[PDB]
């Protein structure tokens, strides 16, 4: 569960 | 990872919330905005708020499980939020491209495009766009780990970039190569009636009164097409209808081509040749005196040469090539195959028979058609509005999409990660797209600004009866 997607 | 306060996400999501409902309420409540373009703007406003609301909802959610502390509920609510964002982003692009398709057809085929795009038709297209976007958005988030999905999203950004680059060189760089100058090409610079100027013009060259066809350009072989017109005159010269025609050929260039032209000037009598380049003011008077202008170009990217003639009632006889094909319609001129002297000469015969009626309505169609291509007209201003909207979209999403490129091309590179570590900055920039866009509609639409003022007065009354 991250803000937006592909942030990691 | 650069940290941004979750209040910033919730705040901007609220500002984007109230802004975009105002946009949707205004277009819905104003019958003066019930056009296909504003309907596509309405769908862009919906995709705008759904992105900002989901991002603000996501930060509110994430903060909640930072206090409770199931893993299956996270993945479910994450895939749902991200799918709404992905679907709205795809709809954000489809709506922008739909405005572009709207602008292209409202400029070149205005009367036609208005007939197919009924109030029904916009409904099915907008619904079909959101149906395919919601389906693709769910499929994209499911395979958010596939290199095909990330490349697909990247490719759609590069197309919007290439489209913004195309519109910028057209409406700004070359705004001046195809733009009609209405301050100069005006009927108000003429005096008297048309036959008054035409009779005075034909008398200046010592010629009898007849249907006047005029050519102006360069004397070359395989470009402007003066060789086609000279062959067309030779064809018509043997016919009995040639005596009712008058030809004014103006141009300098190929010395053997003007020697051709000057030879027919000496052979007939109803042909006048001017081998010098006349001033643009004389060309303006000739456009308001002659009956038809012949533009037999082999290659004509811009129909500006036609627009200037149709401004002064001159009916163009041009080749269906490049800009002439897009400018001239059946109601505003005659088109012919390029390089065909026989097909050309038949158009002068058609224009001769056409001149036996009252051409005043024909000339008014030409003036009205060329008028709609002015930079100050509602058509050009819409394309400038579309260019502003796409430029805002490209600038706001560019950092996120460069981050996506780095994600698959250099995720281990020690300064792709430096750019990738500022992901939160690119997120709030995405939400700024849904905040700037309503401001863009306001300063670009005079009618939408009026409905906005009617709501702040009703909102000033939405508190009087509320508290009393
Ligand atoms: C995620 C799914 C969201 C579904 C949104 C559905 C429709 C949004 C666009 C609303 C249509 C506006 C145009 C109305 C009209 O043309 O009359
Ligand atoms: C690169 C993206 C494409 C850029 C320009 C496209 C070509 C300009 C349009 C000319 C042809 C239009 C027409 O059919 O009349
Ligand atoms: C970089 C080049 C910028 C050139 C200026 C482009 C806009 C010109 C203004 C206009 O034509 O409307
Ligand atoms: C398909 C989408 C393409 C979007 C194009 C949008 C606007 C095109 C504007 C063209 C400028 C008018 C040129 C008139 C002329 O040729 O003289
Ligand atoms: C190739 C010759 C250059 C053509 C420039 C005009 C292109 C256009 O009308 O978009
Ligand atoms: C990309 C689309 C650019 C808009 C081109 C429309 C104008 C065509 C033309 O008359 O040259
Ligand atoms: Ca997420």
């Amino acid at each position: 569960l991250d803000p937006x997607r592909w942030g990691k | 990872q650069l940290f941004v306060s979750p209040v910033v996400f919730v705040t901007l999501g609220v500002i984007s919330l109230l802004e975009n409902i105002l946009v949707i309420v205004a277009i819905a409540k104003n019958k003066n905005l019930h056009s296909p373009m504003y309907f596509f703007i309405c769908s862009l406003a919906v995709a705008d708020m759904l992105v900002s609301v989901s991002l603000g909802f996501e930060t509110i959610v994430i903060t909640l499980l930072n206090s409770t502390d199931a893993q299956s509920f996270t993945v479910n609510i994450d895939n749902v939020i991200d799918s709404v964002i992905c679907a709205s982003l795809l709809a954000s692009i489809c709506s922008l491209l739909s405005i572009a398709v709207d602008r292209y057809f409202t400029i070149f085929y205005a009367l036609q495009y208005h007939n197919i795009m009924t109030v029904k038709r916009v409904g099915i297209i907008i619904s079909c766009i959101w149906a395919a976007c919601t389906v693709s958005g769910i499929l994209f988030i499911i395979y958010s780990d596939s290199s095909a999905v990330i490349i697909c999203l990247i490719t759609m950004f590069f197309t919007m970039l290439a489209l913004m680059a195309s519109l910028y060189v057209h409406m700004f760089l070359m705004a001046r190569l195809h733009g009609i100058d209405c301050s100069f090409w005006n009927e108000s610079y003429l005096t008297g009636s048309r036959d008054e100027r035409k009779k005075s013009l034909l008398s200046k060259f010592g010629m009898d009164e007849g249907v006047t066809f005029m050519f102006i350009g360069r004397f070359d072989r395989g470009q402007k097409g003066v060789d086609v017109l000279l062959k067309a005159i030779e064809i018509l010269s043997s016919k009995k209808e040639f005596q009712e025609m008058r030809f004014i050929i103006i141009g300098k260039g190929d010395p053997e081509l003007e020697g051709w032209a000057r030879s027919l000037e000496e052979k007939h009598g109803n042909v006048k040749v001017i081998t010098e380049m006349l001033s643009r003011e004389f060309v303006r008077e000739l456009y308001g005196s002659v009956d038809f202008v012949i533009i037999p170009s082999y290659f004509e990217p811009f129909g500006l040469v036609a627009l200037e003639a149709m401004c002064l009632g001159a009916i163009p006889i041009a080749s269906a090539v490049g800009g002439l094909r897009d400018i001239i319609t059946n109601e505003t001129g005659i088109l012919v195959k390029a390089g065909d002297p026989g097909e050309l000469a038949n158009a002068i015969l058609k224009a001769l028979e056409l001149s036996r009626s009252d051409l005043s309505k024909f000339r008014e169609n030409c003036k009205k058609r060329a008028m709609s291509f002015s930079r100050q007209g509602a058509n050009m201003k819409g394309a400038i509005t579309l260019t502003i909207l796409i430029g805002v979209f490209v600038v706001c999403w560019a950092p996120f999409f460069l981050h996506l490129i780095f994600y698959i091309s250099c995720p281990q590179n020690p300064y792709c990660v430096c750019f990738m570590s500022h992901f939160n900055l690119y997120l709030i920039l995405i939400m700024c797209n849904s905040i700037i866009n309503p401001l863009i509609y306001a300063l670009r639409s005079q009618e939408l600004r009026k409905t906005f003022k009617e709501i702040i007065c009703c909102y000033e009354f939405l508190e009087v009866l509320f508290q009393g």
